[PDB]
């Protein structure tokens, strides 16, 4: 209840800052936000934002991410991880063309990391975790899955 | 009117299905004659095998008393 | 007979026999001397039934008892006489029942597929059934002709 | 226990289309044996398939061709796909005698539900153990035809 | 094989092979005195034209032999190498067999399922196999060339 | 199942010969029978429910049984006690009016014994009660055939212990 | 009715009546005349019979009546001797008709879940039938008598 | 179940081995001579029902089977016995086509010696049947593949006995 | 079938919005409400023959629809008539559970009113028999759930009249 | 019972438990030592309970307590109060259990051919159960006898 | 289903002619173009998923479909597709191999307007994705093999629309 409508209120509020700590974290050669359109393991081979990529991928790893970030309130709000376990469950074989996967993942984890962050660790920061665990778990295999 | 009691197990070797297949792979069923004959054809068709076949039901005389 | 559909019948619906169930056997129990002493006419004169319907039939039928035909020979002949034979002890057994079942296990399920495997014709065992049910009426009285020639169209429509 | 209630109260609704229990009617000899042990949940809809009950509800009132779509329904989760396997049931369901092997208890309701109960596609996904469910959207590919 | 296949059908449908079905029969034969040969020079061919695959796949893609990789190490990839001689094997008992039976009932049903607990990429595979099918077919004259294609492009059809 | 009539047909079809003499004599035995089984067995069925509760009440009721530690004990393994009985006195009504106790030995006492040695149901306490059952319905029905429902009653009986 | 029955029963198993169905259906016939007697007695004799009826199921549970009782009230007894009248019917009808299946379709499918919703006693419904079979069994000839108190345990044994 | 070519390709899968100058002798071996195997089974398959008839003329009917007392009384287990001679021909005439006994050791003999002795069917009888399609079948298709027809119906009456 | 969670939840993602203070209200009107309708539907499971019992008593029986002629005379007609009419109170109590009508609407309001006039059932009759259980479940439910479940008989009432 | 429901509905699903699934069993795990007060301050009045129900359903229903009512005779009287006793146990047992499934397969299933076989009233029995309600709601807390009238009323609604 | 063959004997037939020397060179004309349609079809197999991958990225991808609102905004949606797809491809390779469209409308293209219509999925967005890899087939394919592919697209995109 009361404690779920919280935990989504307070993702909500600073969504921004979690998503930008993964940008900047995973892009190198510029600023990553601002290129989003809110605003108007060997982890990394840091991709450099005009160079590897270009804009119109740019744009699509920025949206990606917000999209992330929204899937994981709206479990959050529902009972279960359903909605983003079936949406990333056959997600890396669209990706994986143009998508560095383990960039991806690091950027998962440091979005989970960052949103622990922000939680008391009551039972909020290990949902959080917990649902955002959920995503990478079911990314990661590339055989598992699908 | 008689139904044979026989046992068997059917393993399904083409589409490895995935819940509760534990049920349908060995079975003890009362089949009735005039499906009996249906029924064993679908074993040896999947490629499982019968144990053991047992009348039960009636007498092998037959004559009066087979219809039903 | 009447007897095994009716606890066929009421086994199958889970309870005891039906109002109408009950009636119909008291009804065949009153019918059963007739129904006897209409069996011990067929028995008695089995034989001469068996050989007026085998005249008629051949008188018929010609075809079957020419070149081919499946009937050709003595033997032949004497094989389809023996089937008629059979076929009066049925309808014989089938009076005394009551009902048709008995007939139905013995010698109706699979008779086309046997005589196809033979080649008999059919239509000209009907024939003889016919014939048989002919010389019946004719060496049996009105009432008893009515109630043997319920079995002997049965027998008809079986082979149909 | 508890358990064998569960599956015969659902083998009623996916056969009636509702639980006849509320009516208060049951097949009362083929029931006790699936609760029982002798015979599968296979043959205990077969035996509900060729009741009394079934044939007065989903016999009667319908025409054969109405007979064979709701019996499609009824022991199959879907609808006939193609018009051949519609002639073929038809042809099945229309005759006094069809026979298989041997035996020839297969007149018209009779032959019918035991076509479609031995058919190759019930016997891959409701076999032997699970009452027949509906096909709908969720579960499997859906034709569009 | 292709008898199995049309028996398969046959016994199915509950009937004897069909007059179109005996055209295929004999069909799949009078061209097996060539096709011998065919996967002859494709059988002695089996441990060098995995092994010259090898360097062609794992050079286009590089992270099947990097830290992050599946194949990371020479006993890793030994296992891929020897997957490729498997499946060359069984693609070569198939182009001896006929239809897709060899290939698809003892290593293609369940590929997906095999490599859910197991990782290792299917698109890679798929190059894989697509290399295989290309390497293979210069050994051979464009008469076998065409006798060869279609043969490979199942693995590569299927896995898709 | 064969009744006496099917029973005879099938016994001289066997051998193949038509009815004789002899068989007119066993078909007539069964027709001067003369319905009293047919009015015995709608008395029968008329009161079943009071045959069952009278036997219960002089066979397992007011004893261990409807105690705790019992296979009598919990209305539902009662419900499937006076189901079986219920089964056994329906079904010796079918055979008494069929004639012959075929049907006993096809559905009635088939793996009885063998599914009640599974499941743990007393045969003592059920074969009591059916001894029981026939006094009561021979009670009810009468002297002219009380003798013929005790056969098959003893039959079933047998089979069950 | 019989004849409801045996063509329901022909028609699921697709084929024309048997000879055992026809004789039934003649019996049935037969009897007509006997049967329309019997029930126009026992409509001539209904408000004789629903009264003793009453007064025997009072008597055998005068708790019915009493306060904790579901027919507590002169308006609750006129309900309960209409229900009478209604089995009373229905037995006439079952009488006529030769069997059960108006009686079933009309009565008793259904009745034990209408009765637990009124609240009413099915055992005590059920010797109200049975006074009712004794008072109309008093009324008519020993056969009749039979006939029409068979029906009447029909009635009971449904109730059950 | 297995043929010629599908039972070489697995029985080397087995072990793992390319096909090697055996088995390729195998294969020839089976190609060579499959022709004269299509034309046999088009024969068997044109004339099947005359096959059963003559089988069946001298080795089962004209008997005491056939009299009655006999398992072949009745037109319901004449009816049944010639659907069995039916079967047995079409499966041994799979078995010559595939050059492979795996079709009848799964589909025919499965299940069906001990189902034999349920149901009282004479073996010796059906054995005797067996041998009168094989003559048949030999007489029928000729020299080219008489034995091979005749390998495989032996198969089956002694995997029936 | 959708409720106030999956409703607003999908109501947000086909804009594609973050769920705003808006929509967390809403979620706090109803997780605040959450306990009342969980002990209304217990308070209903419990009762729910004896509202069924009250509702027909008070709006059905004792009229000319029972008597002959009438739509629910004959025990068939009773007893098809009190299963919709549980039919009716379970689907409201799963309305009232989920706060929402979409559940009403999917399975139980389409085919109802056109299935109603194939068979010439009384619609006013079954509105009145719904007004029923709508008073008997508020008078037991008490005034924590009365409004909540009488809004979801009321949205069936008026669907189908 | 609330772990078989969740576990066998799991199981028909195919899937593990879902974490709502789990939830019960939390509140379950949560909620066993209150509900284990309750059920201790239940059987600490076994005796008690059913004499107040006593009173209450034989001052309720002089029809049971009747001539011809089935507790006439202090013997059959006991017999009652014994099976008031027994019904009591099976509605603790279904309160520590926290499923009804005991109850249910204690002593709801069947229990109408149990007291129709014996020829006891339906409504007396769910009387008496109701006074054993209102005795035990008035020993125990109002938000604990919430839950209790819960199981309490589903016995009362499976014994009609 | 039917191709060419088989059109030519079903026309022919229902007017009770042999097959005259139209019928010849109908016949004939599919017997010589009937070399390259088993070549576009393997070709069309194997580069199969490339096609869809490549049509997709052309037609369906990059517009209003994957933003939010479209009827491929998230996968599952963009699942469907791939699939949805797969299909015009797979069939019309069956009809650029048995030549005649008959199979495009018996199977995939009868009923799938109103499929679309009941679950929303842009008609016009999958007919651009059909001339997408009509367009991409032809340009794998050949000079000459690209027409009757672009018959049977043509076909399957204006019986959709
Ligand atoms: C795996 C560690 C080992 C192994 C196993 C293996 N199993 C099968 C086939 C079946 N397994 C089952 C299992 C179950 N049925 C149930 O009901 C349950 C519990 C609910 C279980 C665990 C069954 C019934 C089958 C037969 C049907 C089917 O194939 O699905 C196979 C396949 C055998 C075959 O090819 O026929 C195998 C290989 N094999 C190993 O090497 C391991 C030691
Ligand atoms: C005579 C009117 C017709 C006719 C008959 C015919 N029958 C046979 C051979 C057989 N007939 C039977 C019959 C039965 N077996 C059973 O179990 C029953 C049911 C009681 C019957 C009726 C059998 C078994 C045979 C086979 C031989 C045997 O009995 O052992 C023949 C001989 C065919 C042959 O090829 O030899 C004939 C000619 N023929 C006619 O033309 C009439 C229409
Ligand atoms: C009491 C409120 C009502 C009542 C009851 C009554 N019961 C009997 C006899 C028996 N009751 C039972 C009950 C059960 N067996 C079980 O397994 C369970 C579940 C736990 C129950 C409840 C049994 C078995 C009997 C038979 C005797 C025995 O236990 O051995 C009687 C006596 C009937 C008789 O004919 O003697 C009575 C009177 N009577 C009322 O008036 C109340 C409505
Ligand atoms: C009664 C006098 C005694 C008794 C019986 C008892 N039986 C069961 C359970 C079963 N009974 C059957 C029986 C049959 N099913 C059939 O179709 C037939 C042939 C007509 C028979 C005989 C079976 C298979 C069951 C299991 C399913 C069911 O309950 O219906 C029980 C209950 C056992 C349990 O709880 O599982 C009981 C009590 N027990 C006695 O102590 C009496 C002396
Ligand atoms: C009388 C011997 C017993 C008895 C009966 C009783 N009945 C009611 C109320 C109703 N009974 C019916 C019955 C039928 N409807 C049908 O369609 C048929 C089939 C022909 C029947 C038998 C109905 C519909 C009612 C409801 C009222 C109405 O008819 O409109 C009551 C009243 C119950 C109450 O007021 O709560 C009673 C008492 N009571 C006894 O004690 C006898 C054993
Ligand atoms: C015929 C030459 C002999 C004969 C046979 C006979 N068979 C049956 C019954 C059955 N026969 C089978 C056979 C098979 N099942 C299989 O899977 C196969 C191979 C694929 C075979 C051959 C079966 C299953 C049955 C029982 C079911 C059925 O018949 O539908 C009978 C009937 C026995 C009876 O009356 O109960 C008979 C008579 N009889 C002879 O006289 C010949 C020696
Ligand atoms: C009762 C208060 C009123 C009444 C009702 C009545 N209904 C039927 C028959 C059916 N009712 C349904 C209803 C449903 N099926 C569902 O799935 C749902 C929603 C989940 C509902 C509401 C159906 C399908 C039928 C037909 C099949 C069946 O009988 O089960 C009848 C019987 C009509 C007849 O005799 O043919 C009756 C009487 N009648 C009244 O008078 C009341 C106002
Ligand atoms: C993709 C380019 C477009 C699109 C499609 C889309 N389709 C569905 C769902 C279904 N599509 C089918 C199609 C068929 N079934 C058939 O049998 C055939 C011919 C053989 C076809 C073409 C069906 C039946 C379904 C429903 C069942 C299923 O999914 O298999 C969806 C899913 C809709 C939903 O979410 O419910 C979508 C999205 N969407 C686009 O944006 C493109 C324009
Ligand atoms: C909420 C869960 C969810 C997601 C995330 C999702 C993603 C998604 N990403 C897509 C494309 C794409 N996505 C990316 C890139 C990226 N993707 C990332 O997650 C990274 C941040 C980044 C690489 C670093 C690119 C480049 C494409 C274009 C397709 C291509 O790569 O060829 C597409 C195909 C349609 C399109 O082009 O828009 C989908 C459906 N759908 C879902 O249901």
């Amino acid at each position: 209840g009361q404690r779920r409508i919280a935990i989504v209120a307070k993702l909500t509020e600073n969504a921004e800052m979690i998503v930008s700590r993964a940008a900047n974290r995973i892009f190198v050669g510029g600023s990553p936000m601002a290129y989003s359109e809110r605003q108007k393991v060997p982890p990394d081979f840091e991709p450099i934002n005009i160079a590897r990529y270009g804009p119109e991928r740019m744009q699509k790893s920025i949206r990606d991410l917000d999209w992330f970030l929204r899937y994981t309130t709206y479990a959050i709000l529902a009972g279960d991880p359903s909605i983003l376990e079936a949406n990333c469950l056959g997600l890396r074989e669209i990706l994986e063309k143009s998508c560095s996967i383990s960039a991806t993942i690091v950027a998962l984890l440091e979005m989970r990391k960052n949103a622990a962050r922000l939680f008391k660790d009551e039972a909020d920061s290990k949902l959080v975790s917990s649902y955002i665990s959920v995503v990478i778990r079911a990314l990661d295999a590339d055989r598992s899955d699908a | 009117s008689r139904y044979f009691k026989v046992t068997a197990c059917i393993p399904s070797l083409k589409r490895v299905r995935t819940g509760r297949e534990l049920q349908n792979t060995f079975f003890t069923k009362l089949v009735p004659y005039e499906n009996w004959f249906t029924e064993q054809q679908r074993i040896q068709k999947a490629g499982g095998k019968v144990l053991s076949v047992k009348l039960f039901t009636g007498v092998q005389g037959a004559n009066t008393g087979v219809g039903a | 007979s009447v007897l095994t559909k009716a606890i066929v019948n009421a086994d199958a619906e889970a309870r005891y026999l039906s109002p109408g169930e009950l009636d119909r056997i008291k009804s065949f129990v009153a019918s059963g001397e007739r129904r006897l002493r209409i069996a011990q006419t067929l028995t008695e004169a089995r034989e001469r039934i068996v050989k007026q319907a085998g005249d008629q039939l051949f008188q018929i039928r010609p075809d079957v008892v020419s070149p081919g035909g499946n009937a050709y020979g003595e033997k032949m002949t004497a094989l389809c006489l023996r089937d008629l034979d059979y076929y009066l002890r049925l309808v014989t057994y089938g009076i005394v029942a009551g009902d048709v079942t008995p007939i139905e296990e013995i010698g109706i399920i699979g008779v086309k597929e046997m005589y196809n495997s033979l080649q008999t014709p059919i239509p000209a065992v009907a024939e003889g059934v016919r014939a048989m049910k002919n010389v019946a009426t004719s060496l049996l009285s009105g009432d008893d002709a009515a109630e043997a020639g319920f079995y002997f169209d049965y027998l008809v429509g079986a082979m149909q | 226990s508890d358990e064998k209630e569960r599956v015969v109260r659902a083998a009623y609704r996916q056969v009636f289309e509702r639980d006849l229990k509320a009516y208060g009617q049951s097949v009362s000899e083929a029931e006790s044996k699936v609760k029982n042990g002798e015979i599968s949940v296979r043959e205990f809809v077969r035996r509900l398939g060729k009741s009394e009950l079934y044939r007065r509800e989903f016999y009667q009132p319908f025409i054969n061709s109405r007979v064979l779509e709701l019996a499609f329904k009824h022991f199959l989760g879907r609808a006939p796909e193609s018009r051949a396997e519609v002639q073929k049931y038809f042809s099945i369901i229309s005759s006094p005698i069809v026979r298989g092997q041997s035996s020839m208890p297969s007149g018209g309701l009779y032959a019918l539900i035991d076509a479609l109960i031995d058919s190759e596609e019930y016997t891959s996904i409701f076999g032997e153990d699970t009452v027949p469910y509906l096909r709908n959207l969720g579960v499997e590919a859906q034709p569009s035809w | 094989s292709v008898v199995l296949t049309t028996i398969m059908n046959a016994d199915q449908q509950l009937r004897y092979p069909s007059v179109g079905e005996l055209e295929q029969i004999k069909n799949f034969m009078e061209d097996s005195a060539l096709r011998l040969k065919v996967a002859k020079t494709l059988s002695d061919a089996n441990d060098r034209v995995v092994k010259q695959a090898s360097a062609g796949l794992f050079q286009r893609r590089p992270d099947l032999n990097n830290p992050g990789g599946n194949a990371y190490g020479e006993k890793r990839l030994g296992s891929c190498i020897r997957d490729l001689g498997w499946y060359y094997r069984l693609i070569t008992y198939s182009i001896v067999a006929g239809n897709n039976e060899p290939v698809e009932r003892i290593g293609l049903t369940g590929i997906f399922e095999m490599y859910r607990v197991l990782e290792v990429p299917i698109p890679a595979m798929i190059e894989s196999m697509r290399l295989l099918k290309k390497e293979a077919l210069e050994l051979l004259s464009p008469a076998e060339a065409e006798i060869a294609a279609p043969y490979f492009d199942y693995v590569i059809g299927a896995m898709q | 199942m064969q009744d006496a009539i099917t029973a005879v047909i099938n016994n001289y079809d066997v051998q193949g010969k038509y009815l004789d003499g002899a068989a007119l004599d066993k078909l007539k035995a069964y027709f001067t029978t003369g319905a009293v089984r047919v009015r015995a067995a709608a008395v029968i069925s008329s009161n079943a429910t009071t045959i069952i509760k009278e036997a219960a009440a002089k066979a397992l009721i007011y004893s261990d049984l409807t105690r705790p530690g019992g296979n009598m004990y919990t209305t539902r393994r009662y419900a499937a006690c006076i189901r079986d009985m219920d089964y056994f006195l329906r079904y010796a009504t079918y055979a008494m009016l069929a004639g012959d106790p075929s049907i006993l030995d096809e559905r009635v006492l088939n793996g009885l014994k063998e599914t009640y040695n599974s499941l743990g149901v007393p045969i003592a306490a059920t074969v009591g009660g059916i001894q029981a059952m026939k006094e009561v319905v021979g009670g009810l029905v009468g002297p002219d055939a009380a003798k013929e429902a005790s056969i098959y009653f003893d039959y079933l009986s047998s089979g069950l212990s």
